[PDB]
């Protein structure tokens, strides 16, 4: 997006990002940096040790024996990516994961999820994996020379309003990556079809003055509230309070029985 | 030389085959007016396909309006 | 095929990585296991008729209806007795393909991936089969390994079938 | 791909032209037989599996080498994708025959489908006899006089039989 | 080419299924347009002469400037108000295409895909080609549902050019 | 859920378009459709006892295996006779939801997404419902577009079990 | 997605009930006003460039904050934004109309827009007041009487402003 | 890519020695045109909307079967991909310019694209004129003398020339 | 790809006929050479290493051709990819040495190498060379008596052998 929503969204290099094509006649120089691009993409930014990259797919992409999209599949069916992303996380998490690293995209609907999970069930990982690499949005953005990169910050033909909301849960910065499993933090908000507020960047801040504590922090906690005391008016509500009254305030929650979604500094 | 990537982790026999597709005449068209990326190469493109493939890489190329001019085995 | 040697070698392809002790030990373990398959074929091969006739009048006996009503996808005429001997045949000779190799490879390759296809195209209940491979597992005396193995290939095609 | 009303309009283009008073009343005959057209579709569609599996079944009995040990047609997979495969043209010369026009059988399913077969060593021929008997299937669904309108649809059912033919010859 | 009966045949096909009910119910309602569409098509080709020479006029009467400046891109001269009653009868014969089609398939492929471009590098205003759609729009008289489609597409190109 | 109204808005959204005269040519489609499929369901729905009976009744005479033998899968017991009973009940009352909605989205939504699994897990013969879909395709006495739309539907279901 | 006979058929299988004659007759009522539906859509589409445009004018004469720089739609960039997504939600609500349901409006253009703007910076308030003006753009031009076969189109009007007021609660 | 002094070190390494006096005085006299190298790239680029569209009108004009309807250049999706190849060429040209080497133009716009032409049916010999028409037209812009330090571009221009011709070549 | 199992499963499957007693006999056999088939993948693995560097030096120095400046194996990814090819040789022979069938070495190593080489101008002959070497030092490694059992391992020794020469005849 624009300056003025990117620099407080934390997107700014996203934004000037340019996709990056293997061209005909190409150097070992850009054949290097595709290689490179599609491991930080593929992989989510881990550090990569020379012991786990492809030794053989990297060959045959600079040999022209396969396309980009070719070693882009290469990686996402290698015991590396399996290891990262598919022997320690639950399915909903894995799914996602391929979504981001694959396309480039948060899923939009809960009935993706669904697709996937019957397609692992049916196929196993590989069709799993393939589904995406061989999909017509796959093949529309990226084609087989280009290495996929982050589209969920972008106004997308035939994308729903909440993959842009959702894309700050699985984008979590430019210094950061998918390594810790853990679980889905989109899991309710894909089930019960909603969006969650945007807390990224600098947009998690509030204002403190002389209301914020000893020292001078607040705590924005998310939570999910009914009426088991006062009336309730909302079934979700955010309290901000300060360090010194975050004990407190969490014991009240629990003991009203209200779930907590989500907790961080303000 | 790919059939070793390729061909993916089945270990079927009939996965284990890998066909070299020659393709011409992508164009643009309505099907790829959205396309992010830009057509290169209207002449003889060349397009490694394991069996497992087959059917995704004739219906991507048919949808595109590209013509199978040839089939090779590996 | 799926079995245990190139199961080894595929993932060890996949990763780059020559054979390790991980992979040595599965050659061992398909060692253990070999001769026992190998003696578990020759049975089966050798009461194959007696097993293959057994076990498709077993279907008959509990699917009485197969031998009785007319249509492509029943045994009521020498036809379709002739097209369900053979198949019941298929099943066990990939079985003892199975044994030979020391996985479920021949059966996933040959028989199971598309099976499903198959029977609801043709009208053709699994049910029938799984009788028919019940029968097999009844009737075809191994013991010990070879009896564990080959039943694992029986119920392995049994739980594919339901 | 073209349908019958488009493929007019292509070729006018090319041409810089209007299309003629005749060329206009031609597609208003085509209009006229719209609903001939969308039965002859539905008959098909409605039919499919049996028109599918009779059709394989008389194949099979009449080329047994296909489906015997070693046979092209024999273990399920094989078997599976042959099914699949007549199923599939099947699905197109419906196509066709709802748009009116051979383009979409053409550029979507026989496209290369020559060279996949000999490629895959899948016997082209026997492709073409299983798609001769579901298109004698096929035109005897469409013509059935019970429990439709009844009327002429010679034009319609001969319109199909040429998809089918062009199908069998695009693989034989 | 965006038409009722090839775009349900490309959904069905994207989906892999065979034609149902719902693009049955496409196709009737293509056979209850097409003849409106078809009688829209003969009046305004046999009227083309004149709507486009019309609006050509409109254009003129609307613009003044484009037949009084020298520049390649005006119509001062011959030259220019030749292309200029081409690019119109291009607009009129296209539209008529759709409503021979029933679809902006042929607007899409022939016309509209690449217009701006060739508009900004040959600096022709598409407030002058809206204003001859408008003319069009105005002088066909169209009644009932050839009026309603014919309009669709006129305005379909003067929202594409806006 | 596939219908005629759906189908149009999503491949509207996934070109990134507004409505279009194609888009509009579906609308009308639908309409002409409508009311025929309305009457349909009413018609089924007023006869969905009588039908529901005759045709399980009807799978019980091709098929009296299932009223004879033991098993959870089969009717010869009150329990199996309720849910075969209540599985055709599914069929019809679904089948009426697709004349509603003008496609076979209902179906595929609720019905056959699954339904494969569902008769192998459980050991119940898709031929069995292929009978029972039959019946009603006979015993329904719809006529003209009412009867065509609603055997679509019913012949749906049986090449999808088939 | 849901239409107006789908919205039904699904909350008639969640009670495992057919559905009821009453129920089928609101559909017949539906169905009767089907050529006022598509009247609508094809009247708000074929304007739909100047109801945007115009929309946008008058929306920046009365907030000129929005255009002054540093303002949200300052730039060509961000303007560009601001135009698009007034007709992504025109475009939403047409076919919201045409399908005579919510949910393509709510599921795909709506839900998550809030949190979106917010994120942003785009003042949903504002984009609020776009839409207002959208939506009395749009029924004028519903609801002009020329060139049109005379009849109550008083329900699908509003409907129609129903569909602009779900977006318009929804942006702020 | 190659530019004009990584092209000697390529050839020096495969034989296993350093640059020559004679090498480094002859990219010496490179770096003394420098300033009048990035001039020429200036002043095409400065120009490149009028070269391309001014070529293309003299090449529609002096070639009218391509716009006429059923023509290559005709309808504006192939009239839009006509003037973009000129501009790729044009930019391709001046990117060989800039580096002081063919192998950009070669490698990345003109391999490919004589079988590209053939396969779609473009008259690679109208391109070939069109690639004319902008050399002409470049060259006199990169030779206009006013507003520019005075000198002897006449090295430069040459240069320039011949990528144009590789270009007009590969085509044609 | 086959192991020394499915490869006689195969080609059973293909005549529709159970394995002959001659055949389990055979196989039975091979069993029996198991723990010989073992220790020979191991000690070839354990030596990876030392067999392609070695084989390595040998080849320059008998070619010093290769690693002159403009040679194929000059400059250092050139010499790492020449090692590389190296590795990944002996690494897919020992593949086929534990699966005990060539197909893992022929599908995936060789099949198309000749011809990759080709194209690359990487000496198809200096390559089969280099595979001698490490054939040589290969067997060797297998056959050292010390720290085994004692026993005749001539027969799994011609085996590796033939995968060697399988290796070297498909490059040169
Ligand atoms: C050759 C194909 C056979 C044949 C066809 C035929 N059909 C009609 C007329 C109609 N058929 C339909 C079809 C449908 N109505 C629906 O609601 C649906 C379900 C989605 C379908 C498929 C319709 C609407 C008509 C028009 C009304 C009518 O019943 O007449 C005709 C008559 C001529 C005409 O084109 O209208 C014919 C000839 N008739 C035969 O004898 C062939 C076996
Ligand atoms: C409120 C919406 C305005 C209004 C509408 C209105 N329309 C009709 C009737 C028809 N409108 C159409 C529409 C089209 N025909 C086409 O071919 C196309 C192009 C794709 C369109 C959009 C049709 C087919 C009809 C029926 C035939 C007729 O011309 O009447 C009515 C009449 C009632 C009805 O339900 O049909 C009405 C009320 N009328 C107004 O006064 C409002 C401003
Ligand atoms: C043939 C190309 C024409 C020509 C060129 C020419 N240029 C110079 C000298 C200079 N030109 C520049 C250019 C720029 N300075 C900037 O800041 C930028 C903007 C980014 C540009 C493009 C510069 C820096 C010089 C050097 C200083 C100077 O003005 O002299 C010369 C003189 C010789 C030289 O090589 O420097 C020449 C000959 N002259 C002609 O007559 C041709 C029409
Ligand atoms: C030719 C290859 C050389 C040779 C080999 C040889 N080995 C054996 C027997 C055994 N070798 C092993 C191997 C291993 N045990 C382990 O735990 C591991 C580490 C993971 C390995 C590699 C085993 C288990 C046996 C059997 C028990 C034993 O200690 O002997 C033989 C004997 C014949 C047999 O089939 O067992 C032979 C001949 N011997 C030579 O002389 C060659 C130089
Ligand atoms: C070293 C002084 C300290 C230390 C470091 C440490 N870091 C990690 C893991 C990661 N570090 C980063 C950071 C970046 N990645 C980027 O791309 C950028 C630039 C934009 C930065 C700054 C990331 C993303 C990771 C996680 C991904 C990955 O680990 O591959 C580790 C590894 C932890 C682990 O293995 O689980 C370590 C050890 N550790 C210390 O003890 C020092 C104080
Ligand atoms: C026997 C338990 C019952 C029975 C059998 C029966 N089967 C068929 C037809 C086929 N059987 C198969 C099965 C296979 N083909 C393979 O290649 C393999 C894998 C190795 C298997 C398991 C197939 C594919 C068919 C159809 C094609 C063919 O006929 O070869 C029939 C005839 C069906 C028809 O419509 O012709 C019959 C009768 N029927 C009974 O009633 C028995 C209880
Ligand atoms: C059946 C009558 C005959 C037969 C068929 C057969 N075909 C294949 C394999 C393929 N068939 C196709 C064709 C298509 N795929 C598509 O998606 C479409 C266009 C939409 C077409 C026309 C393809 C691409 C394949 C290969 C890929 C795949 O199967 O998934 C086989 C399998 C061959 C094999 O060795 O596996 C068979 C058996 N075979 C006969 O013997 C009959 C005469
Ligand atoms: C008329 C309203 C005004 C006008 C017209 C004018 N047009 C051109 C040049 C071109 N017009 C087109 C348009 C099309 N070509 C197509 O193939 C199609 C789609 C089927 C369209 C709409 C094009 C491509 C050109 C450029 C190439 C050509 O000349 O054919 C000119 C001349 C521009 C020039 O520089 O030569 C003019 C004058 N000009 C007015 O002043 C009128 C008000
Ligand atoms: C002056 C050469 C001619 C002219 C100008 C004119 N412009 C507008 C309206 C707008 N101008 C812009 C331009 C920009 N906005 C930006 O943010 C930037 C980037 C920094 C630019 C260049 C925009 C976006 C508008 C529309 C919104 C707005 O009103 O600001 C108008 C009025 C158009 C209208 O409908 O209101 C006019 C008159 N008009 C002439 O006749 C001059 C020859
Ligand atoms: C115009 C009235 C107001 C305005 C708008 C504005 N919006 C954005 C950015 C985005 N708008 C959307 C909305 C959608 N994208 C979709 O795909 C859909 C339909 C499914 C919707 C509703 C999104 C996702 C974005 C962000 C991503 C993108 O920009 O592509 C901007 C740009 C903000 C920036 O900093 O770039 C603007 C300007 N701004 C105003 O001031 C008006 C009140
Ligand atoms: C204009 C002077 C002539 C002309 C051109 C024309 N070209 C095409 C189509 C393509 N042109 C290319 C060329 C390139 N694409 C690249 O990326 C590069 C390298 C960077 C080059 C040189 C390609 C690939 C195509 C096809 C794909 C695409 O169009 O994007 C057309 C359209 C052909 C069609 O049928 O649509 C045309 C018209 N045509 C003439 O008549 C002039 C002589
Ligand atoms: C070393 C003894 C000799 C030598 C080798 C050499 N090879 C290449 C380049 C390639 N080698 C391969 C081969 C493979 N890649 C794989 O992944 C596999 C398994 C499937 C094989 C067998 C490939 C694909 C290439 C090209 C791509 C790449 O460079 O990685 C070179 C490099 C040549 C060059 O860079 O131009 C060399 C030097 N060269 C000799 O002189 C020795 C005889």
């Amino acid at each position: 997006t624009s300056l003025v929503s990117a620099q407080r969204l934390g997107i700014v290099a996203v934004d000037e990002a340019i996709p990056l094509e293997l061209r005909s006649r190409s150097t070992e120089e850009e054949v290097d940096a595709v290689i490179l691009a599609v491991y930080r993409q593929v992989l989510g930014n881990d550090h990569l040790m020379s012991q786990e990259r492809l030794t053989s797919a990297e060959s045959l992409l600079r040999g022209r024996e396969i396309s980009v999209r070719d070693f882009v599949r290469a990686v996402a069916l290698s015991e590396v990516y399996r290891q990262k992303f598919f022997h320690s996380n639950p399915q909903n998490r894995f799914i996602e994961l391929n979504y981001k690293h694959l396309l480039g995209r948060a899923p939009y609907d809960q009935s993706e999820i669904a697709f996937h999970t019957d397609l692992y069930h049916q196929g196993g990982y590989e069709a799993e994996i393939n589904s995406y690499i061989d999909s017509v949005e796959y093949t529309e953005n990226f084609g087989d020379w280009v290495v996929p990169y982050f589209r969920g910050f972008a106004t997308q033909r035939n994308q729903k309003t909440v993959g842009f909301s959702r894309s700050f849960q699985v984008y979590r910065g430019y210094a950061t990556s998918d390594r810790s499993g853990s679980r889905s933090r989109l899991t309710r908000e894909l089930a019960r079809n909603t969006a969650s507020p945007v807390y990224a960047g600098s947009t998690a801040e509030s204002l403190r003055g002389t209301s914020a504590g000893s020292r001078n922090q607040m705590y924005r906690l998310q939570v999910i509230q009914g009426a088991a005391g006062t009336r309730v008016r909302r079934g979700k509500a955010e309290y901000l309070v300060s360090y010194d009254n975050l004990s407190a305030k969490l014991q009240q929650i629990n003991r009203q029985g209200d779930t907590v979604t989500m907790i961080s500094l303000a | 030389l790919g059939q070793s990537s390729l061909v993916g982790y089945s270990n079927t026999q009939a996965a284990n085959r890998v066909f070299v597709y020659e393709v011409s005449g992508l164009r643009q068209t309505d099907a790829n007016e959205n396309s992010a990326h830009d057509i290169r190469r209207s002449g003889s493109v060349f397009i490694k396909v394991p069996y497992a493939r087959m059917n995704d890489e004739m219906r991507r190329i048919s949808r595109l309006g590209g013509t199978i001019v040839n089939i090779r085995p590996y | 095929m799926k079995t245990p040697l190139t199961e080894a070698v595929s993932t060890a392809d996949s990763q780059g990585r020559f054979l390790s002790s991980t992979e040595l030990q599965i050659a061992f373990g398909r060692l253990r296991q070999a001769n026992a398959g190998l003696q578990a074929a020759k049975a089966l091969t050798d009461n194959a008729q007696s097993l293959v006739n057994g076990a498709a009048q077993a279907v008959y006996n509990k699917f009485p209806y197969t031998t009785q009503t007319q249509g492509n996808n029943f045994a009521a005429d020498q036809r379709g007795k002739d097209k369900c001997a053979r198949d019941i045949g298929y099943y066990l000779r990939i079985v003892t393909y199975c044994l030979v190799a020391g996985g479920t490879g021949p059966l996933d390759e040959y028989l199971i991936a598309g099976i499903d296809e198959i029977n609801r195209t043709f009208d053709l209940s699994p049910s029938w089969y799984v009788e028919a491979l019940k029968y097999i597992k009844a009737n075809h005396g191994l013991s010990g390994d070879a009896r564990d193995e080959a039943n694992s290939y029986l119920d392995y095609a049994i739980n594919a079938l339901s | 791909m073209f349908d019958v009303f488009t493929r007019v309009v292509s070729q006018a283009d090319a041409r810089g032209e209007y299309l003629s008073g005749s060329q206009l009343d031609a597609l208003s005959a085509t209009v006229a037989e719209g609903n001939k057209r969308i039965d002859s579709v539905n008959r098909i569609t409605g039919n499919a599996s049996a028109i599918v599996s009779n059709a394989a079944r008389a194949l099979f009995a009449e080329q047994p080498q296909l489906i015997q040990p070693g046979g092209n047609a024999y273990t399920s997979r094989r078997m599976a994708a042959c099914l699949r495969d007549m199923e599939i043209i099947l699905r197109y010369v419906t196509y066709a025959t709802f748009t009116g026009d051979a383009s979409v059988l053409e550029d979507r399913c026989l496209n290369g489908l020559r060279e996949t077969y000999v490629a895959l060593g899948v016997p082209g021929a026997s492709v073409a006899a299983g798609v001769q008997k579901m298109k004698e299937a096929a035109l005897d669904i469409v013509n059935d006089p019970n429990g439709i309108t009844r009327g002429d649809c010679s034009a319609i059912v001969a319109e199909i039989a040429g998809y089918f033919d062009r199908a069998a010859a695009a693989v034989a």
